[PDB]
């Protein structure tokens, strides 16, 4: 949200769900963020190269989180060449 | 003084973590007032909202305790409720102190029409619902007051927010369930997705991985 | 010759600990992970898909930048060896045995906790880590076989999580793909710790 | 029995959506649908849409972008002119800064933003947001 | 009934544990070590407390004893327990999998992993 002029006036942007595209409440203790590394040409873990992923409280509890969160994996590696 | 427990407190304690939203953002849980104290202490104000007796029936008569609701905000985005019972009136009071400020939460305003000025009203129309009472919030125009009952008011007033339209129906006289209600319609105005959140999110490293160096003695 | 790749060695070792033998009932959400079910009515595991979870657990480890961060437990005897090797040599922690209630919430225990990543055998069986986890933002990753729940699973391993060769082969094959991405030690299926120090044993 | 396709494929959706499926199946499919979901595609609520030929009434196949809180249909179709179309945005769209209602007109079916501008009248068909 | 009080087990428990290369099996020898390694106010507490020691001395003679914890006993199972064997037990030579593993493998393109048979 931004101001006429341009300014933006949110207190901040709240995180969304990698998968579902929920927003991600203050209070929702059981969402999560998992970070996942990256690997070179040898196999070697690159310090501070990560993909990033977001699951909410909803998706967690339904049980649906493991499937989401491969495929999204799998198309995020697809995508950066992490073979 | 205070010594943390927590990583976060260790944090705030040791100025990593400056402002609220920064666990907000990562919804991390609180579990410390000093947190709430050292970081948006100064600017909150605490308001006793009800002393309610209640009595459990005992071989030897009713003992008797009393709960205390509590609302504490800065007027301008943060508010938080709190209910203790206990024996004596100040440790019910204290406590529900220290349980509204752990509860302080983010509240999200918004503009009713043209989008000049600072937010005034709720973003949309939200509803909250504690037991039977259900409160419903609408955007109001400038210059429509809160147009709500003493409690609701007094909660909005506490949350910043400076016009809103209200209704309320079922047993509002119980005064928990009505503050409740109207805690929970202001906590759902940050779950609302709207179109200018369709925006892919950019995540940033939550503060226990940026800090794990720091958190790791 | 035609020595074998680093999957196609773990795959046979995976077959040689029968990781790959399910129960008669098959979870609808680890249903995707299972390739046929037998005329006996034992769900077939898809080791391929467990060696590519293996990998991506090991991936989300590595990224962990203090090991002390991560803990693994085990509620059955069998899994307690494997999951106090797989401390031991990754620089986690385990917790071994029953777990006490409100570890991860009751900030004033003397054994609270705030792992970044909670690690387990059986779902089943750690239901009430699971349970706790899930009220403070903590990621999971658990060895799950075909009947396992999947609720609050955040990166579900599909393995056979009851016998104890499966449990310490795949505790140590996760060690060891830790291990190797973090370059502590060489690549390839072989390293020099002893896959039996992960079983259990009378 | 069957009495508003597009409200079955509007309920359709939203639960769909409210699950968090990716896809959703509309049985039966008519052209009064397509057009309310080209609307809402158009404002980016929903992905794209496959249309199934059975050699009968068809089928449709949604994908969901996930932005999509909540749409229904409106029954019985209220006559709306131009000047209802605030009080009907008061009473059905969460907040005056986004959120449509569908009318169908003389012009065709559009939303009442594009039917405020083109000042046409017609029947509330739904709303989305 | 006689039943040792928290109080006593715990003082006895403790007693073992910090002083148990003294201990003796012998009620006399062990209330006069706890005379002189502790401080009871009551003789008959003391002697209460050197008896269930006695007991629990003659428990962990035998084996391990839940709610104590010794250095020497814990070591010793960790130096037994940290060993392995000469060969590994899982053999990869042979292994014996049914029709629907190798139908499993051969999708994976793996039909020609050695040592896989067929019951
Ligand atoms: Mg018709």
């Amino acid at each position: 949200m931004q101001n006429e002029e341009g300014q933006n006036v949110d207190l901040y942007i709240p995180r969304k769900c990698s998968a579902t595209n929920r927003v991600i409440t203050s209070k929702d203790h059981a969402s999560v963020q998992l970070n996942v590394g990256h690997l070179d040409d040898k196999g070697l873990y690159i310090p501070g190269s990560f993909t990033t992923f977001a699951l909410c409280g909803f998706i967690r509890a339904q049980g649906d989180a493991d499937s989401a969160l491969d495929r999204l994996w799998q198309k995020k590696k697809v995508e950066a060449r992490q073979q | 003084k205070w010594v943390p427990v927590t990583k976060l407190g260790r944090l705030v304690k040791d100025n990593k973590i400056r402002s609220l939203e920064q666990i907000y953002l990562h919804s991390l849980p609180i579990k410390e007032f000093q947190i709430i104290d050292t970081l948006i202490g100064p600017s909150l104000k605490d308001e006793v909202m009800k002393i309610m007796p209640v009595q459990k029936q005992t071989r030897a008569g009713q003992r008797t305790r009393f709960k205390a609701f509590v609302v504490v905000g800065d007027g301008n985005g943060h508010v938080g409720l709190g209910v203790k019972c206990s024996k004596e009136v100040a440790t019910a009071i204290r406590g529900a102190i220290i349980l509204a400020k752990l509860s302080v939460i983010p509240v999200r305003r918004g503009y009713w029409g043209n989008k000049i000025g600072k937010p005034h009203t709720v973003p949309c129309k939200v509803t909250g619902k504690c037991g039977s009472v259900t409160v419903r919030m609408v955007p109001a125009p400038r210059g429509a007051g809160i147009v709500a009952a003493r409690v609701p008011k007094k909660v909005l007033q506490f949350a910043g927010i400076e016009d809103v339209f209200t209704s309320s129906r079922g047993s509002t006289k119980t005064l928990g369930n009505f503050v409740k209600a109207t805690f929970d319609c202001l906590m759902k105005t940050y779950g609302f997705l709207t179109p200018d959140f369709w925006k892919e999110t950019r995540f940033t490293k939550s503060p226990f991985q940026e800090y794990a160096d720091i958190l790791s003695k | 010759g035609r020595t074998l790749s680093t999957k196609e060695a773990d795959i046979q070792m995976m077959l040689a600990a029968e990781v790959h033998l399910g129960t008669k009932n098959c979870d609808f959400q680890m249903e995707r992970y299972v390739f046929k079910r037998r005329n006996d009515g034992i769900y077939i595991i898809n080791l391929g898909k467990t060696w590519e979870k293996l990998q991506m657990a090991a991936r989300v480890i590595v990224a962990i930048e203090n090991p002390k961060d991560i803990i693994v437990q085990s509620a059955r005897p069998y899994g307690q060896r494997a999951v106090l090797k797989f401390a031991q040599y990754t620089g986690a922690n385990a917790i071994a045995g029953r777990h006490t209630p409100g570890t991860f919430t009751n900030q004033l225990q003397t054994s609270y906790s705030e792992p970044r990543l909670l690690i387990l055998t059986d779902p089943r069986t750690d239901h009430q880590p699971i349970k706790e986890a899930a009220l403070g933002n903590i990621p999971t990753i658990a060895f799950c076989d075909t009947d396992s729940p999947m609720r609050y699973v955040d990166i579900g391993i599909p393995a056979n999580n009851k016998g104890k060769h499966s449990i310490g082969v795949l505790f140590w094959l996760l060690a060891r793909m830790v291990l190797q991405m973090r370059g502590s030690i060489n690549q390839g299926h072989k390293w020099d710790v002893m896959v039996d120090l992960f079983f259990y044993r009378e | 029995v069957r009495v508003s396709v597009l409200n079955d494929a509007l309920k359709s959706m939203y639960n769909a959506e409210k699950r968090g499926k990716r896809q959703v199946m509309i049985r039966p499919s008519s052209k009064v649908i397509i057009k309310f979901l080209i609307v809402m595609q158009k404002h980016g609520y929903i992905g794209e849409f496959e249309y199934v030929d059975d050699h009968r009434s068809g089928k449709i196949v949604v994908e969901l972008n996930g932005r999509l809180n909540k749409c229904g249909v409106i029954s019985p179709r209220f006559d709306v002119g131009v000047k209802e179309i605030e009080g009907w945005t008061a009473r059905l769209l969460p907040s005056r800064q986004f959120g449509y209602i569908v009318l169908t007109t003389s012009a065709g079916i559009m939303d009442h933003e594009e039917a405020r501008r083109k000042n046409v009248g017609g029947k509330v068909l739904g709303f989305f947001y | 009934g006689r039943v040792r009080t928290k109080t006593v087990k715990k003082s006895s428990r403790q007693v073992i544990e910090r002083y148990y290369s003294k201990m003796t099996l012998d009620f006399h020898t062990n209330k006069k070590i706890l005379e002189e390694v502790a401080i009871i106010p009551s003789k008959r507490l003391r002697n209460k407390i050197a008896g269930f020691s006695t007991h629990l001395m003659k428990r962990i003679q035998k084996g391990p004893v839940r709610g104590i914890s010794l250095k020497l006993q814990e070591e010793e199972r960790e130096r037994r327990m940290d060993f392995v064997p000469d060969e590994s037990a899982i053999q990869t030579d042979r292994i014996e999998v049914d029709k629907e593993t190798i139908d499993l493998l051969a999708s994976l393109g793996m039909s020609e992993l050695p040592g896989v048979v067929l019951k």
